[PDB]
């Protein structure tokens, strides 16, 4: 929530074999909670020898080539899978279905901390790239860079110093470094607008998540409902149900020094604007709030509209 | 009780080519084999809004927004060269023959009834009437649709190619011969004898027609006009296009074959208003008005489907009508 | 209107930059409007005194041509041409043309 | 009673494309094979002269106005220095039978229009239209621009029906005023010829040869054709002079509007120079919309009153009505 002093950048992170399931009822894009987890993992393997912190993250999704197929001319789409090794007897395995996709995306990081003037810009940008090049991203690997040679630099700026037109000049540098991308920010505004326009029947949010990503067809007062943007149902965090257990209580945990809670995951609503719609590029960050007692974990996009 | 077949179809007798225009000097018109053709080329036009604008919105703001920056477009125009003053139009017209015989049917009884009806006509009274009327429309400059209006001396030369040279050469004058009246000569009756001997199957006939129409020393001719789609495209594209051949201006074969079959002086509203284009529901397109209304019983379909099914004869004039639009062609039947 | 104009600007920027080489050549009549806006960066072997033909080529010919193409294909109310809906649509078309010019006028700078 | 959906007429007073030739002295008694004025091209350095924004705070425009100028091609059709007479030669025919519509639809509207225009023609003749058309031919108003600054704009209109000349007309356009609706003797003989051609009692072929005396190689200005967005600056983008085969030329619709002034009762001031006859009588040469449909000087109001509603206008309004029933045009809804 602290307003950043820098916008670190990693311009083309081509990833392979990403996890395009993301939820029990979406399938397209890897969840933005994975991206905030990646930024926090960069903060844990960079921001201990630099005295900074990393919270903001941008999403642009240059191209999205999935790995799908449709069966027998139907209008649904099954996932294609991977084989598995054999058992002790060597017959066949219990093949469980998991999706898979291919992406690239840039990350607009945000450096809140004070270690920006104790180091030059290219040094911190270069070592953040050298650490981000060796880290699994959302269940998938990050591809390195070959001899095409052009986006190999990794930019940065300084939000704390500058004028209004100079910040617009840095914005004109950045938004042309991201020309074909499509941003991603979540809307409570439009979703509460749809609650308080469908509110006569029932305030159930699931029927209006289902009735918003839709090519809806109505009658005379052919007609298809329109929209200025391109909308998506994305998971917007976690909605923990259990009382928080002490660390040694739960059997078979990951480690025995941090507590566990059992969770169903929430659902909100996200969209896809070009980066040239909204002006300030501190509006395209995924901070995530958390609270101990209330079992509500959330991946917001604050300060946006 | 017999019934008309579902699909009738008749071929096109009196088959014309396209007309190819050219332009040479008068009194050199006998040497008309080396004349340069009229070439369609472009020009520009700065227009002005000039149709009947709806006077439910007459604001000087939008009226002056029209008149300050008007529409502007490219229109192509065929003209004569500088030296030349004539207009050599040349096409060729062959006459097939066997007019009653269809090219499709769905019955044998109806087919032989129609053939014996047309043969009853031909043995009863020959093709000489429609032969003289087609001879008139070849004699005058009717195939010139607009180059005739505003001319000095339209000399028409109908030759007659049988083998690879001319057999008999005609030399007419399209303003001595009247446009609307239908009279005969010895020369026009020789031409009608040739056309009737063509249409009755008793020979072969290939008439090429060359008109020499003085207009002026560069005055603007009017070839046929193509069609272009333009729903308000960007940059202001074409609005008029002229039909062409391998670098020459031309007139459509359906336009020539519409001028030649202008026969009908028997449509029951008037006769002094001119002969009209022979069609079913016989309708001039230039007036938006269809003569021979099926209010009355002087259609083509009602006359054909009474004179073939029931042997009730129409008048001799309407027999000539029914056979003129059995000789233009056209798909019939439901 | 402004949403479709901005989406078309972003898609045309992302799609016109497929090849890495292009300059003045035959059939380049779009290059008088899209030589810097609807076109990627050119080659790097010409004379160094040429940064004013693309750095100064703002979005007034290309963006103005896009606004004129939008106003020539799409239109407004013709019997209600004094009402406020056509005025809001004309202001939206002018704002879309100005936004496209401000977004694509720096194709050399 | 109402009009029809589509009315149309034809281009009576149909002119042609001009042939601007030139030559040496005293051969214009028998000027037959003189060379012509072509369309030849030359470069120009375009340094900007267009208006600039006030309070020019930025020296970037001070630099880029001059430091990066433009270079383009403007074609100029100068005469040869050995020649002085812009011989503008063209021809002009008159169909006649003006009120006969080219493509009407409604018979009753056609009946009232035929009898109303015939009432005009055999009541009050075409001599006023003939005198003003012979005045517009007598001067060089068909030359929209080349009349200004001349020695002797010497017209030679001739009448040809068969392959020979008839007589020799010899004029000026400085003795003949630009705006005078006078009545001379030989000009009314040629106007009587135009009256015979227009009213439908014969046929006429008028070729018009104006010896514009402009100078020993002085610049003349034929019409400019358009251009599209498929050509750059180099490649004759700015000006392209209209031409025929190795000669410059003048359009037909342009002369054919600059020979049809009858309307000198537009409301503002006829003393400010006459206009060109159109329905909704407008002059894009000055961009102003005279004859508003707000008023009753709209031609469509005039024709719908002189045919449909049976209320005849002033005689001068009727001269205007048949001026733009004889220029041609699309009409109807």
């Amino acid at each position: 929530v602290t307003d950043p002093e820098a916008l670190l950048l990693l311009p083309r992170l081509s990833i392979q074999n990403a996890n395009a399931i993301s939820s029990p009822l979406t399938w397209g894009f890897p969840s933005p909670g994975a991206f905030t987890g990646f930024v926090h993992a960069l903060q844990r393997r960079v921001g201990i020898s630099l005295d900074i912190e990393l919270d903001g993250v941008g999403i642009v999704c240059h191209r999205f080539e999935a790995q799908i197929s449709q069966p027998a001319g139907k209008r649904t789409k099954v996932f294609n899978l991977t084989r598995n090794p054999l058992n002790r007897d060597g017959s066949t395995a219990a093949i469980v279905e998991e999706g898979r996709a291919h992406l690239e995306v840039s990350l607009l990081l945000g450096v809140h901390g004070d270690g920006l003037d104790d180091h030059p810009a290219q040094e911190i940008a270069r070592q953040v790239q050298e650490q981000a090049g060796a880290m699994r991203l959302a269940g998938g690997s990050i591809l390195p860079w070959c001899n095409e040679r052009f986006p190999a630099p990794n930019a940065e700026l300084l939000m704390l110093g500058g004028s209004d037109e100079q910040r617009r000049k840095n914005q004109r540098r950045l938004t042309r470094r991201l020309l074909p991308g499509f941003a991603l920010v979540s809307r409570e505004a439009l979703l509460q607008q749809h609650l308080e326009t469908l509110r006569t029947t029932l305030p159930e949010a699931t029927t209006l998540d289902a009735l918003l990503d839709l090519c809806r067809i109505n009658f005379e007062p052919w007609q298809v409902r329109d929209k200025p943007g391109w909308l998506v149902p994305i998971p917007a965090g976690y909605n923990a149900l259990s009382p928080l257990y002490l660390p040694g209580e739960v059997r078979n945990a990951r480690d025995r020094e941090t507590p566990l809670r059992f969770v169903e995951n929430l659902f909100g609503l996200g969209e896809w604007l070009s980066p040239h719609r909204v002006a300030a590029l501190s509006d395209l960050l995924w901070y995530h709030h958390a609270e101990p007692d209330k079992g509500l974990y959330r991946w917001s996009t604050p300060r946006f509209v | 009780i017999l019934s008309t077949a579902s699909v009738l179809a008749f071929e096109r007798k009196l088959d014309p080519s396209d007309a190819l225009m050219s332009a040479g000097a008068w009194a050199q018109r006998d040497a008309s084999q080396e004349w340069p053709a009229v070439t369609v080329r472009e020009k520009s036009v700065r227009g002005t809004i000039s149709n009947r604008l709806k006077t439910k919105d007459r604001d000087p703001a939008k009226l002056d927004a029209s008149i300050q920056s008007p529409n502007l477009q490219t229109v192509d125009v065929a003209n004569l060269p500088s030296d030349a003053d004539t207009l050599k139009v040349r096409f060729t017209l062959r006459v097939l023959g066997g007019a009653g015989t269809p090219s499709a049917c769905n019955d044998a009884a109806y087919r032989d009834k129609l053939l014996q009806t047309v043969a009853t006509y031909v043995n009863d009274q020959g093709f000489a009437e429609l032969a003289r009327r087609y001879a008139h429309n070849l004699a005058n400059a009717r195939f010139l649709w607009r180059n005739r209006v505003g001319a000095e001396a339209v000399e028409v030369r109908i030759n007659h190619i049988r083998q690879g040279e001319v057999a008999r050469a005609w030399r007419f004058d399209a303003l001595a011969i009247g446009l609307r009246d239908f009279k005969a000569d010895a020369e026009l009756d020789a031409l009608a004898e040739l056309i009737a001997s063509g249409l009755s199957g008793s020979g072969h006939v290939l008439l090429e027609v060359v008109a020499f129409a003085r207009i002026g020393d560069g005055q603007e001719v009017f070839p046929s006009q193509e069609l272009i789609l333009d729903k308000g495209d960007k940059k202001g594209q074409k609005s008029k296009t002229l039909y062409s051949v391998r670098d020459a201006a031309a007139i459509h074969s359906q336009k020539i074959g519409n001028a030649l079959r202008t026969i009908d002086t028997w449509y029951p509203d008037e006769d002094g208003l001119g002969p009209i284009a022979v069609e079913p529901y016989g309708s001039v397109t230039s007036q938006g008005k269809a003569y021979r209304q099926p209010k009355q019983k002087l259609d083509f379909y009602t006359l054909l489907d009474n004179w073939v099914l029931r042997d009730e004869a129409p008048a001799v004039e309407q027999q000539h009508y029914v056979i003129a639009n059995l000789i233009r062609g056209g798909v019939f039947g439901e | 209107v402004a949403q479709i104009c901005d989406e078309a600007l972003q898609y045309a920027a992302r799609l016109r930059e497929l090849e890495p080489g292009w300059s003045a050549t035959p059939g380049c009549q779009l290059h008088d409007a899209e030589q810097l806006w609807l076109d990627p960066l050119r080659a790097q072997t010409d004379e160094t005194f040429l940064q004013r033909r693309l750095r100064g080529d703002w979005p007034a010919e290309v963006g103005n041509r896009f606004a004129n193409w939008l106003n020539r294909a799409v239109s407004s109310d013709s019997q209600i041409l004094g009402s406020p809906e056509a005025a809001q649509w004309s202001q939206e078309l002018s704002k879309e043309l100005t936004m496209f010019k401000e977004i694509l006028e720096d194709e050399r700078d």
